[PDB]
């Protein structure tokens, strides 16, 4: 056993307390390094000109921000999707300036979390199980991919990346929204079906078993210390559980099988949450959201609105009123 | 509400005779002019330069008028700029330059006509709709 | 002591009237045969003491001429505004539809 | 063609309204389209030199055929809605149109990522298969049992 | 939706963001147990296609929780052990979630919104360099409400002139 | 792990928690108007 | 203190009225109709192709009661402000220097 | 003070996420 | 008056700093078996 | 004799031409030709900022600064009329070109300055009886500084002169004296200074190339503060021909 | 900035008070017998 073979031993062993694998090895540094240099600036880096129109965004707390206000701002439109290192910049207060730890966290982030994804399927492997929790978990990287690669390539420039912030992220939305349509966007919308029925099967789910406990303890006692870490029996009564659910519906409304309902209670969120995220990915090549603007006349030729136009008047003030010194022609292209 | 006859009745020359469209007219007008038109001239503005719109007071202002069907077929087959003193049919498309602008090529005289009625009934419909742009939409 | 000059120029024949000296090059557009050959003679050769004096523009033909004097009442001539003419805000002033 | 001079008019930003300099220094186009210097195109190239656009050559050589291809190309942009209303979100309905790029882009797009899902799920299963617990987790042998505490 | 982000800026209130962190939560808590619990199946049949392999009456577990609580504990840090407490979680994040949302919604009845942050308002009064992303969202509010009120609200019969409608450069 | 043999429980008789609030009570009754000073 | 009721007029002397704030705006324009509603003065956002401006149209306040009674403003600065508070309904003069006041509003026991 | 607060109250998040993780009661099989 | 702001927080804390310390010996000494 | 794909990327577009340590000759004028400037450039190496003392009393220096804007700050392609004077003295009156460059630095300590870095409608002149253009030969001048963001600019509440608020809206009831330098933008307009030394001549091509010196003031905010005084160091070079 | 003046207050005893009553039940249980 010479020193590499020890080496690998190690990194893939199944009993370290996290496991660290081969994924891992690239997934540490990278996560680490975009996790402090995001804790730093969004502590303390000076103001970004985001928009490269001279016009620099505060974002640090140390700049005047709270924790609401506060984000790390995307690179200089003037950078667009050129790679801006550290080496690539004059001085640390150029590379600041233009909003380069942006790209330093955006980058080492999706690589650390691609690396994620891998080290789920490396461990389910390791453990002997099956293998497709990495693929649930590629619905949330995905979208983060979407809005922090894709759509940035689609519109020319990571300025138009979501913002390290929470006031950013909600930025991001609204512009989205005037440049877009995303809310008229069939695949937004499966995207807000996958999370509003993941709350609601979540609920449902929770409540059901809950409501399916077998008594195993007193009343002055946690009904959860009814149930013992690693016993072989099932600690709630899924019949009862089905009983219950069939009547509040319909018999066949239920499911009886435990195995095709937690299958359902992946697949739902899964697949709407993936749908989100191609609606990002393909809003970022201009495909957008429907489009009803003026589409009802009356015989005259009148128009007759509709709510699409309401929403349209709407998007129209977000339109006019965002990055309100960048443009100097009368469209808006990118 | 409805696109009476006398909607459609629009000024066919300076002289101020009139010309009746028919519905048919009206509607192939349209379809002419989101064919031909409606890419740079949406809704009645122009987005390769906003300043000049298609409002009737507009065209009445330019030279020579261009608030009637011959002034504007006439326009259709040798645009100038708006007081007269250049022909830009180089630039914009037109009969005389339907060589480098191939969606004019298999206009006809019916055709331009009936654009003209589009351009000069709209804003009789849609009002300040019509060359106004987004604050109106 | 800390004066909007834009909106003051409003209070002015600047906001009655085209105004040689300042007015952006698509008020030309208001009136018969002025846009663009003679807005852009006039841009040129501005500023101008007075209004009449817009007659005077080197290379204007006869007709021109006939046209601007058939145009005057709608000039106006004010002291030129910087705020109004750098950035070559004349000839777009950031304003379309 | 209205008489302004483009290398000199100075943007409401400081930035120049219609040219300015890319962080290497080119002569390229204002606007958020400082983004795109990176582009090039047969119709824009005649007004490059060495520098980068030249102002020379935006004064005196631009012909007639560059502008009705700039025209056209601003006027074509690929931006659309879902029901082929072409322009910005905001537009009205009048134009049928939605770029060949947006929809050959986003379709691969699409097509792409659910065939990165399938070679996970493939690649995964494949290697649960050939070790043998594709089907699940042996209740006689489960391997974690016979593997220490974390803790 | 819109209304309520250019009229109320519903987007900073802290009541909606529990309401986000309990809808997300929810879902994400959906999907994670649905997926470890598929991936953490015993064998019990011959079937590639692993659904037979399951009878509604029997008494064992049908997936691995040790294995699973293993490797949450390995991946992420920390896991579930008890199943009860796994359930009961299930039914307390989306709910209160909804709850708090709820909450917001009722102070939004009255205006009573969490709109503004004071002290950056007196900060970029005084300052006209500072700018964050909380001000460039009041702007596309302001946008919001001058350019859709008219429409949106018609028994206001608001006349808007052009002139008096704020917009940015160019567009 | 082997458990430390060092391990001792720790005290407090309800007399000493009364003195001690007395004590920090009447320090801080003391020391405020200085604090706010 | 009240300050008096303000009444705006054009150059021709025609009453204006400031369009007022509802309850749902943050922020509001400062637009002025005549008794029929018809748009005679504001303040414009864009100045290029303003056509109601204050300095254009002359307006002018007077006012009635209040400590501003007999007092008519003529100069455009001024005459913006009153109509800036105008579109808050009656106008009066506060302290805001006792509490420090921030100038934002606050909901009364009734709201909370 | 503020930028300490928000600062301090994120570090204490920090050192819950060590003890959480490190110092958490062992799942023990029964 | 114009006093020191920190007073209060400084009053605070030091009352429920070392109060809570004797708080949760006490109440863990009680809960010690008997 | 580089081409656009030979230079693009590598910084050398933001830098001028450069003359051989051959080009030490003369160039001769003839008061009887009409002469240009074809081609006028300068290269800023150096931007220098005064630092505003405390006592108001004590030696003001200009202390070094970080450019955080990147390769973007150059002037060139300015073309002008080079005329003869009555005594023999040359007169550059700029007409056009790329004559400005909003220009970022930073100082010790993080504060950076923002400058409108230009030779706006230049008019600079040498000494009398320049027969020949020489290595000994220079120009000085004056040229205007326009603010640095021109009327439309929105402030970030949305605040303008040529557009938006003209007053702080998020706080409606607050006294608007104290707001007034912010609410009401103005517009600057001043002069700066600029010194050409010519250091190489080619008398064959009439190509000449130095170093200059420039000064002016910064970026004012519209009025919201006093701007800086700035000094401008770098190379130029600039192309004559007879017109 | 301008915050508001019992904001740091707030926030500690936001803090303090609820986690201290967790802490304290957390310690006496653990110095409960078994
Ligand atoms: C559990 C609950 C789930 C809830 C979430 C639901 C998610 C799905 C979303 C609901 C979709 C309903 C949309 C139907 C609306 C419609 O009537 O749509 C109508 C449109 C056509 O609209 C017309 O489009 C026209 C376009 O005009 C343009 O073109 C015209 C000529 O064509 C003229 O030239 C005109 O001037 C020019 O403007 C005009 O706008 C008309 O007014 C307008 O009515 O149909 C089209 O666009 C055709 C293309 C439609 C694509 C639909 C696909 C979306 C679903 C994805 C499914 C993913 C899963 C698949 C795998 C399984
Ligand atoms: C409702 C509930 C739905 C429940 C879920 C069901 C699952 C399937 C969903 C399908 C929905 C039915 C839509 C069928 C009608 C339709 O489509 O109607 C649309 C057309 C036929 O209608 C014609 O559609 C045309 C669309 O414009 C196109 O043609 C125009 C005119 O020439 C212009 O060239 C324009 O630029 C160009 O885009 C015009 O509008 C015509 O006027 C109109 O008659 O069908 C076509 O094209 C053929 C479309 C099929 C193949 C193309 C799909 C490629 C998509 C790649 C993008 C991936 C990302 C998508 C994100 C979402
Ligand atoms: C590479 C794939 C591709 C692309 C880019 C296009 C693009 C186009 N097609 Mg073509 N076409 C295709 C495949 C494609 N098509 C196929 C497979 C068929 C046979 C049905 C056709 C038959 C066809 C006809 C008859 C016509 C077109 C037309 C068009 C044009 C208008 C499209 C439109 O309006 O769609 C409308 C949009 C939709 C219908 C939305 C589709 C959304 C789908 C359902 C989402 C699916 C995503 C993913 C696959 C789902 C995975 C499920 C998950 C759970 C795993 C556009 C240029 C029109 C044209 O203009 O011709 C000149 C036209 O008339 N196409
Ligand atoms: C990250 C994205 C995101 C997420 C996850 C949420 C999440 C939420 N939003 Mg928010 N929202 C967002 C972004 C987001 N928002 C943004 C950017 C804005 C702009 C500011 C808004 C503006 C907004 C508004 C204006 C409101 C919300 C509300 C909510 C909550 C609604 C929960 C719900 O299920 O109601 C669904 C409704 C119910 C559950 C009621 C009962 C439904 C019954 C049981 C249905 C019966 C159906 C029956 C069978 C009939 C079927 C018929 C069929 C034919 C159709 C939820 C917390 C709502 C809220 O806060 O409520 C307090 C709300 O009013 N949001
Ligand atoms: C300006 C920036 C500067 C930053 C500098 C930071 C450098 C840190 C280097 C310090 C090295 C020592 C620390 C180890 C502590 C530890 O975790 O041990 C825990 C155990 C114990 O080690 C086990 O220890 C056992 C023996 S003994 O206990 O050590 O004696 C041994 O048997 C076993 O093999 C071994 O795995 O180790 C493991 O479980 C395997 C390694 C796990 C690796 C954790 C990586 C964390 C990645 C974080 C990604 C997210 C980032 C943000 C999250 C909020
Ligand atoms: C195949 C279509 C791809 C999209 C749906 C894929 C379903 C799985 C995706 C969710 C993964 C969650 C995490 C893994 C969860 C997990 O581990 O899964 C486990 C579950 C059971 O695994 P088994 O090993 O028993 O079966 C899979 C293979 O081994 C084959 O036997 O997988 C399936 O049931 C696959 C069913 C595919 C049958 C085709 C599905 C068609 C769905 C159509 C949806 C269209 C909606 C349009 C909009 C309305
Ligand atoms: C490579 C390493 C990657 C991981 C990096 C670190 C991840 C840290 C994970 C959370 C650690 C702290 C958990 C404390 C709490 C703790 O120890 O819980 C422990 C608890 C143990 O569950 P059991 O089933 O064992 O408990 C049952 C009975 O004991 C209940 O009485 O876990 C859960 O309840 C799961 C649901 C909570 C999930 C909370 C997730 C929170 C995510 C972060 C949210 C806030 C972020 C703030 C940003 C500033
Ligand atoms: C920067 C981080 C800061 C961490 C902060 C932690 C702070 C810890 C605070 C320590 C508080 C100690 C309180 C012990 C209080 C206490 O436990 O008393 C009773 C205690 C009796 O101890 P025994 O040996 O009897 O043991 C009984 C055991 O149950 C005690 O644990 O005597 C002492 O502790 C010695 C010192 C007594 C001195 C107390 C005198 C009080 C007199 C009242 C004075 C005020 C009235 C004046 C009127 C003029
Ligand atoms: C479609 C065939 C088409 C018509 C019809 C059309 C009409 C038109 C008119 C009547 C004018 C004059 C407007 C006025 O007020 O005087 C005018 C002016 C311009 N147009 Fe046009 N036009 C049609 C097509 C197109 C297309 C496809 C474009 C875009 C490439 C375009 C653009 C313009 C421009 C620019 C002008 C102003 C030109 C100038 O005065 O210098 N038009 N159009
Ligand atoms: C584009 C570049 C193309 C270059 C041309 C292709 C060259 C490819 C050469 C691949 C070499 C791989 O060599 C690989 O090395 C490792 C480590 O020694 C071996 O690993 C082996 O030894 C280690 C150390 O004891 C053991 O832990 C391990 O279990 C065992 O498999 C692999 O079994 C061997 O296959
Ligand atoms: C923000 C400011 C807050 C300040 C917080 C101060 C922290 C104080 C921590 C006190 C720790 C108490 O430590 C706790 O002591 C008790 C006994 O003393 C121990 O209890 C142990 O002894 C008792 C008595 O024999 C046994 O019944 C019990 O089974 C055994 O575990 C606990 O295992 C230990 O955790
Ligand atoms: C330009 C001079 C105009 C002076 C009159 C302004 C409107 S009135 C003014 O409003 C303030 C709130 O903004 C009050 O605090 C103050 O008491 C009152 O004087
Ligand atoms: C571990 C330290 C990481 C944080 C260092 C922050 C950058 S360092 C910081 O920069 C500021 C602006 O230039 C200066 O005002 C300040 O004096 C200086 O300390
Ligand atoms: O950067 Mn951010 O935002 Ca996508 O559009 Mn264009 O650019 Mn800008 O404007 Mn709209
Ligand atoms: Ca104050
Ligand atoms: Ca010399
Ligand atoms: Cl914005
Ligand atoms: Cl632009
Ligand atoms: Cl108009
Ligand atoms: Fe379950």
């Amino acid at each position: 056993a010479n020193l590499w073979e020890r080496f690998c031993n190690w990194v893939t062993s199944t009993d370290n307390r996290l496991y660290v694998g081969w994924f891992g090895v690239i997934m540490i540094p990278t996560l680490l390094a975009a996790t402090i240099c995001f804790v730093i600036a969004f502590i303390a880096a000076p103001p970004v000109d985001i928009d490269g129109i001279r016009e620099p965004v505060s974002g640090s707390l140390l700049y005047g921000n709270n924790i609401i206000t506060g984000a790390v701002v995307p690179s200089s439109n003037a950078i667009g999707l050129h790679f801006y290192p550290i080496w690539e910049a004059a001085s640390l207060d150029e590379w600041l300036y233009n909003g380069g730890p942006y790209q330093l966290i955006i980058f080492h982030f999706l690589l650390g979390a691609s690396c994620y994804m891998g080290r789920q399927w490396e461990l389910s492997y390791r453990l002997g199980m099956r293998p497709w929790i990495c693929v649930a978990y590629s619905a949330p990287l995905a979208s983060a991919f979407a809005v922090f690669l894709i759509y940035p390539i689609g519109q020319g420039s990571f300025s138009d990346g979501m913002p390290l912030g929470i006031s950013g992220t909600f930025n991001f939305m609204i512009v989205f929204q005037a440049e877009h349509n995303i809310l008229m966007h069939p695949f937004h919308q499966l995207g807000v079906a996958g999370v509003f029925g993941g709350a609601l099967f979540c609920a449902m789910h929770g409540s059901l078993v809950t409501s399916s406990l077998i008594r195993e303890t007193t009343e002055t006692e946690s009904a959860n210390y009814g149930y013992k870490f690693g016993q072989e029996e099932e600690t709630y009564n899924i019949v009862a559980a089905h009983g219950y659910f069939g009547r509040l519906i319909f018999q066949y409304a239920s499911f009886n099988n435990s195995r095709s309902l937690h299958f359902f209670l992946a697949a739902w969120p899964v697949v709407g949450v993936w749908f989100a995220a191609l609606g990002i990915s393909t809003m970022a090549f201009n495909l957008n959201g429907f489009n009803f603007n003026h589409s009802v006349i009356d015989a005259k030729g009148n128009v007759i609105n509709t709510w699409a136009d309401i929403i349209n008047r709407a998007n129209l003030g977000m339109e006019v009123m965002h990055e309100r010194n960048a443009h100097n022609f009368p469209l808006d292209l990118a | 509400a409805e696109l009476t006859p006398e909607v459609l009745t629009v000024p066919l020359n300076s002289e101020g005779k009139t010309i009746t469209l028919t519905e048919k007219q009206y509607l192939e007008g349209k379809r002419l002019f989101q064919y031909a038109c409606a890419s740079c001239h949406v809704g009645g503005i122009t987005k390769t330069n906003p300043s000049l719109d298609l409002r009737t007071e507009t065209l009445a202002l330019a030279t020579p008028p261009r608030d009637n069907i011959e002034g504007l077929v006439d326009y259709m087959k040798n645009p100038t700029t708006y007081d007269g003193e250049q022909e830009i049919a180089e630039v914009h498309p037109s009969l005389r330059s339907a060589d480098i602008f191939p969606k004019m090529r298999n206009l006809t005289e019916k055709d331009l006509v009936a654009i003209a009625g589009h351009i000069l009934v709209e804003p009789k419909i849609l009002g300040d709709k019509w060359g106004g742009g987004k604050v109106y939409y | 002591e800390l004066v909007n000059v834009v909106d003051e120029k409003l209070g002015t024949a600047y906001g009655e009237k085209i105004d040689l000296n300042n007015t952006n090059i698509a008020a030309f557009i208001q009136y018969r045969g002025l846009y663009p050959t003679l807005a852009k003679l006039i841009v040129k050769n501005a500023p101008y003491e007075s209004v009449e004096d817009v007659l005077n523009i080197p290379g204007l033909t006869e007709r021109q001429k006939q046209i601007l004097r058939e145009n005057l009442e709608h000039f106006t001539v004010t002291e030129v505004e910087t705020a109004l003419v750098e950035g070559g805000d004349r000839y777009n002033n950031g304003l379309y539809k | 063609k209205l008489g302004a001079n483009v290398g000199s008019a100075q943007g409401p930003t400081g930035l120049g309204k219609y040219l300015m300099r890319s962080p290497t220094g080119e002569i390229i186009f204002g606007g958020e389209t400082m983004r795109f210097w990176d582009f090039r195109g047969p119709w824009l190239e005649p007004l490059r030199g060495p520098n980068g656009l030249d102002l020379n050559k935006i004064k005196n050589d631009i012909q007639p055929w560059q502008e009705r291809r700039a025209a056209e190309y601003m006027t074509h942009a690929p931006l659309g809605s879902l029901n082929s209303v072409g322009g910005v979100a905001t537009e009205i309905n009048s134009v049928n149109f939605v770029s060949p790029r947006s929809w050959l882009a986003t379709s691969h797009f699409v097509l792409a990522f659910f065939f990165l899902v399938g070679h996970l799920w493939h690649a995964g299963r494949a290697r649960a298969a050939a070790a043998g617990f594709e089907k699940g987790i042996d209740r006689e042998s489960e391997p974690v049992l016979s593997m220490p505490s974390l803790d | 939706l819109l209304f309520f982000q250019g009229f109320h800026n519903w987007t900073l209130n802290p009541f909606h963001m529990m309401g986000v962190a309990g809808v997300l939560g929810g879902a994400l808590l959906c999907a994670i147990h649905g997926a470890t619990v598929e991936n953490t199946l015993f064998q019990d049949g011959e079937g590639a296609s692993t659904f037979r392999a399951f009878n509604p009456t029997q008494a064992e577990e049908t997936y691995s929780m040790v294995t699973a609580n293993r490797f949450w504990s390995q991946i992420f840090g920390i896991a579930f052990s008890n199943k009860r407490w796994l359930h009961f979680f299930m039914l307390f994040v989306p709910v209160t979630g909804l709850w708090m949302s709820a909450i917001g919604v009722v102070g939004l009845a009255l205006n009573l919104r969490s709109y503004d942050f004071i002290s950056q308002e007196i900060r970029a009064a005084e300052d006209p360099e500072f700018e964050t992303f909380y001000t460039k969202n009041l702007l596309l509010n302001e946008g919001i409400r001058a350019w859709m009120a008219p429409q949106d609200q018609p028994h206001e019969n608001f006349v808007f002139p052009e002139e008096v409608l704020p917009r940015g450069n160019a567009l | 792990m082997e458990p430390n043999p060092n391990r001792q429980p720790v005290e407090l008789n309800r007399t000493s928690l009364y003195l001690g609030l007395l004590l920090i009570l009447v320090l801080a009754l003391l020391f405020s108007s200085y604090f706010f000073n | 203190a009240w300050k008096g009721h303000a009444v705006f007029r054009n150059k021709e002397g025609e009453e204006l009225f400031v369009r007022r704030m509802p309850a749902f705006f943050e922020s509001f324009p400062v637009i002025l109709t005549d008794k029929n509603g018809v748009v005679k003065a504001d303040i414009p956002f864009r100045r290029a192709e303003s056509k109601y401006s204050f300095e254009q149209q002359g307006v002018t306040v007077s006012f009635y009661g209040g400590e501003l009674n007999g007092q008519t403003f003529t100069d455009p600065p001024t005459v913006k402000s009153y109509a800036r508070k105008a579109i808050f309904g009656e106008i009066f003069e506060f302290d805001t220097e006792t509490l420090n006041s921030d100038g934002i509003f606050r909901t009364s026991p009734r709201g909370w | 003070m503020e930028t300490i607060t928000y600062v301090f109250i994120f570090a204490c998040i920090i050192a819950l996420f060590f003890f959480a993780i490190f110092f958490r009661e062992p799942p023990r099989i029964t | 008056m114009e006093v020191n702001q920190l007073g209060l927080i400084a009053t605070a804390l030091f009352v429920l700093v070392p109060s809570v310390f004797l708080i949760i010996l006490y109440v863990q000494t009680e809960s010690q078996q008997k | 004799t580089l081409t656009y794909d030979d230079i693009v990327g590598t910084g050398l577009a933001n830098k001028c031409p450069t003359l051989d340590d051959t080009a030490r000759g003369a160039y001769p004028i003839d008061s009887s030709q009409t002469y240009r400037i074809a081609r006028l450039c300068l290269q800023p190496t150096t931007f220098l900022v005064k630092e505003e003392p405390k006592n108001k009393r004590q030696e003001a220096e200009f202390v070094p600064t970080k450019l955080v804007t990147r390769e973007t700050t150059s002037l060139d392609q300015i073309q002008g009329e080079l005329k003869v004077n009555s005594d023999g003295s040359l007169t550059f009156v700029e007409e056009d070109g790329i004559d400005f460059q909003p220009v970022t630095v930073q100082m010790a300590g993080g504060e950076r300055i923002p400058l409108l870095f230009t030779v706006k409608n230049l008019v600079a002149s040498t000494q009398p009886n320049v027969t020949s253009i020489t290595t000994s030969t220079d120009f000085k001048g004056e040229f205007n500084v326009p603010s640095y963001r021109t009327a439309n600019f929105l402030d970030p509440k949305g605040r303008g002169l040529a557009s938006g608020y003209d007053s702080a809206i998020a706080l409606p009831q607050a006294k608007e004296e104290e707001l007034a330098r912010a609410n009401v933008k103005r517009f600057s307009l001043t002069k700066g200074q600029i010194s050409l030394n010519v250091a190489k001549v080619d008398g064959r091509t009439g190509e000449i190339a130095g170093t200059f010196e420039s000064e002016q003031l910064s970026d004012d905010d519209m009025g919201a503060h006093e701007p800086h005084e700035v000094k401008i160091q770098g190379v130029f070079y600039a192309s004559i021909e007879p017109a």
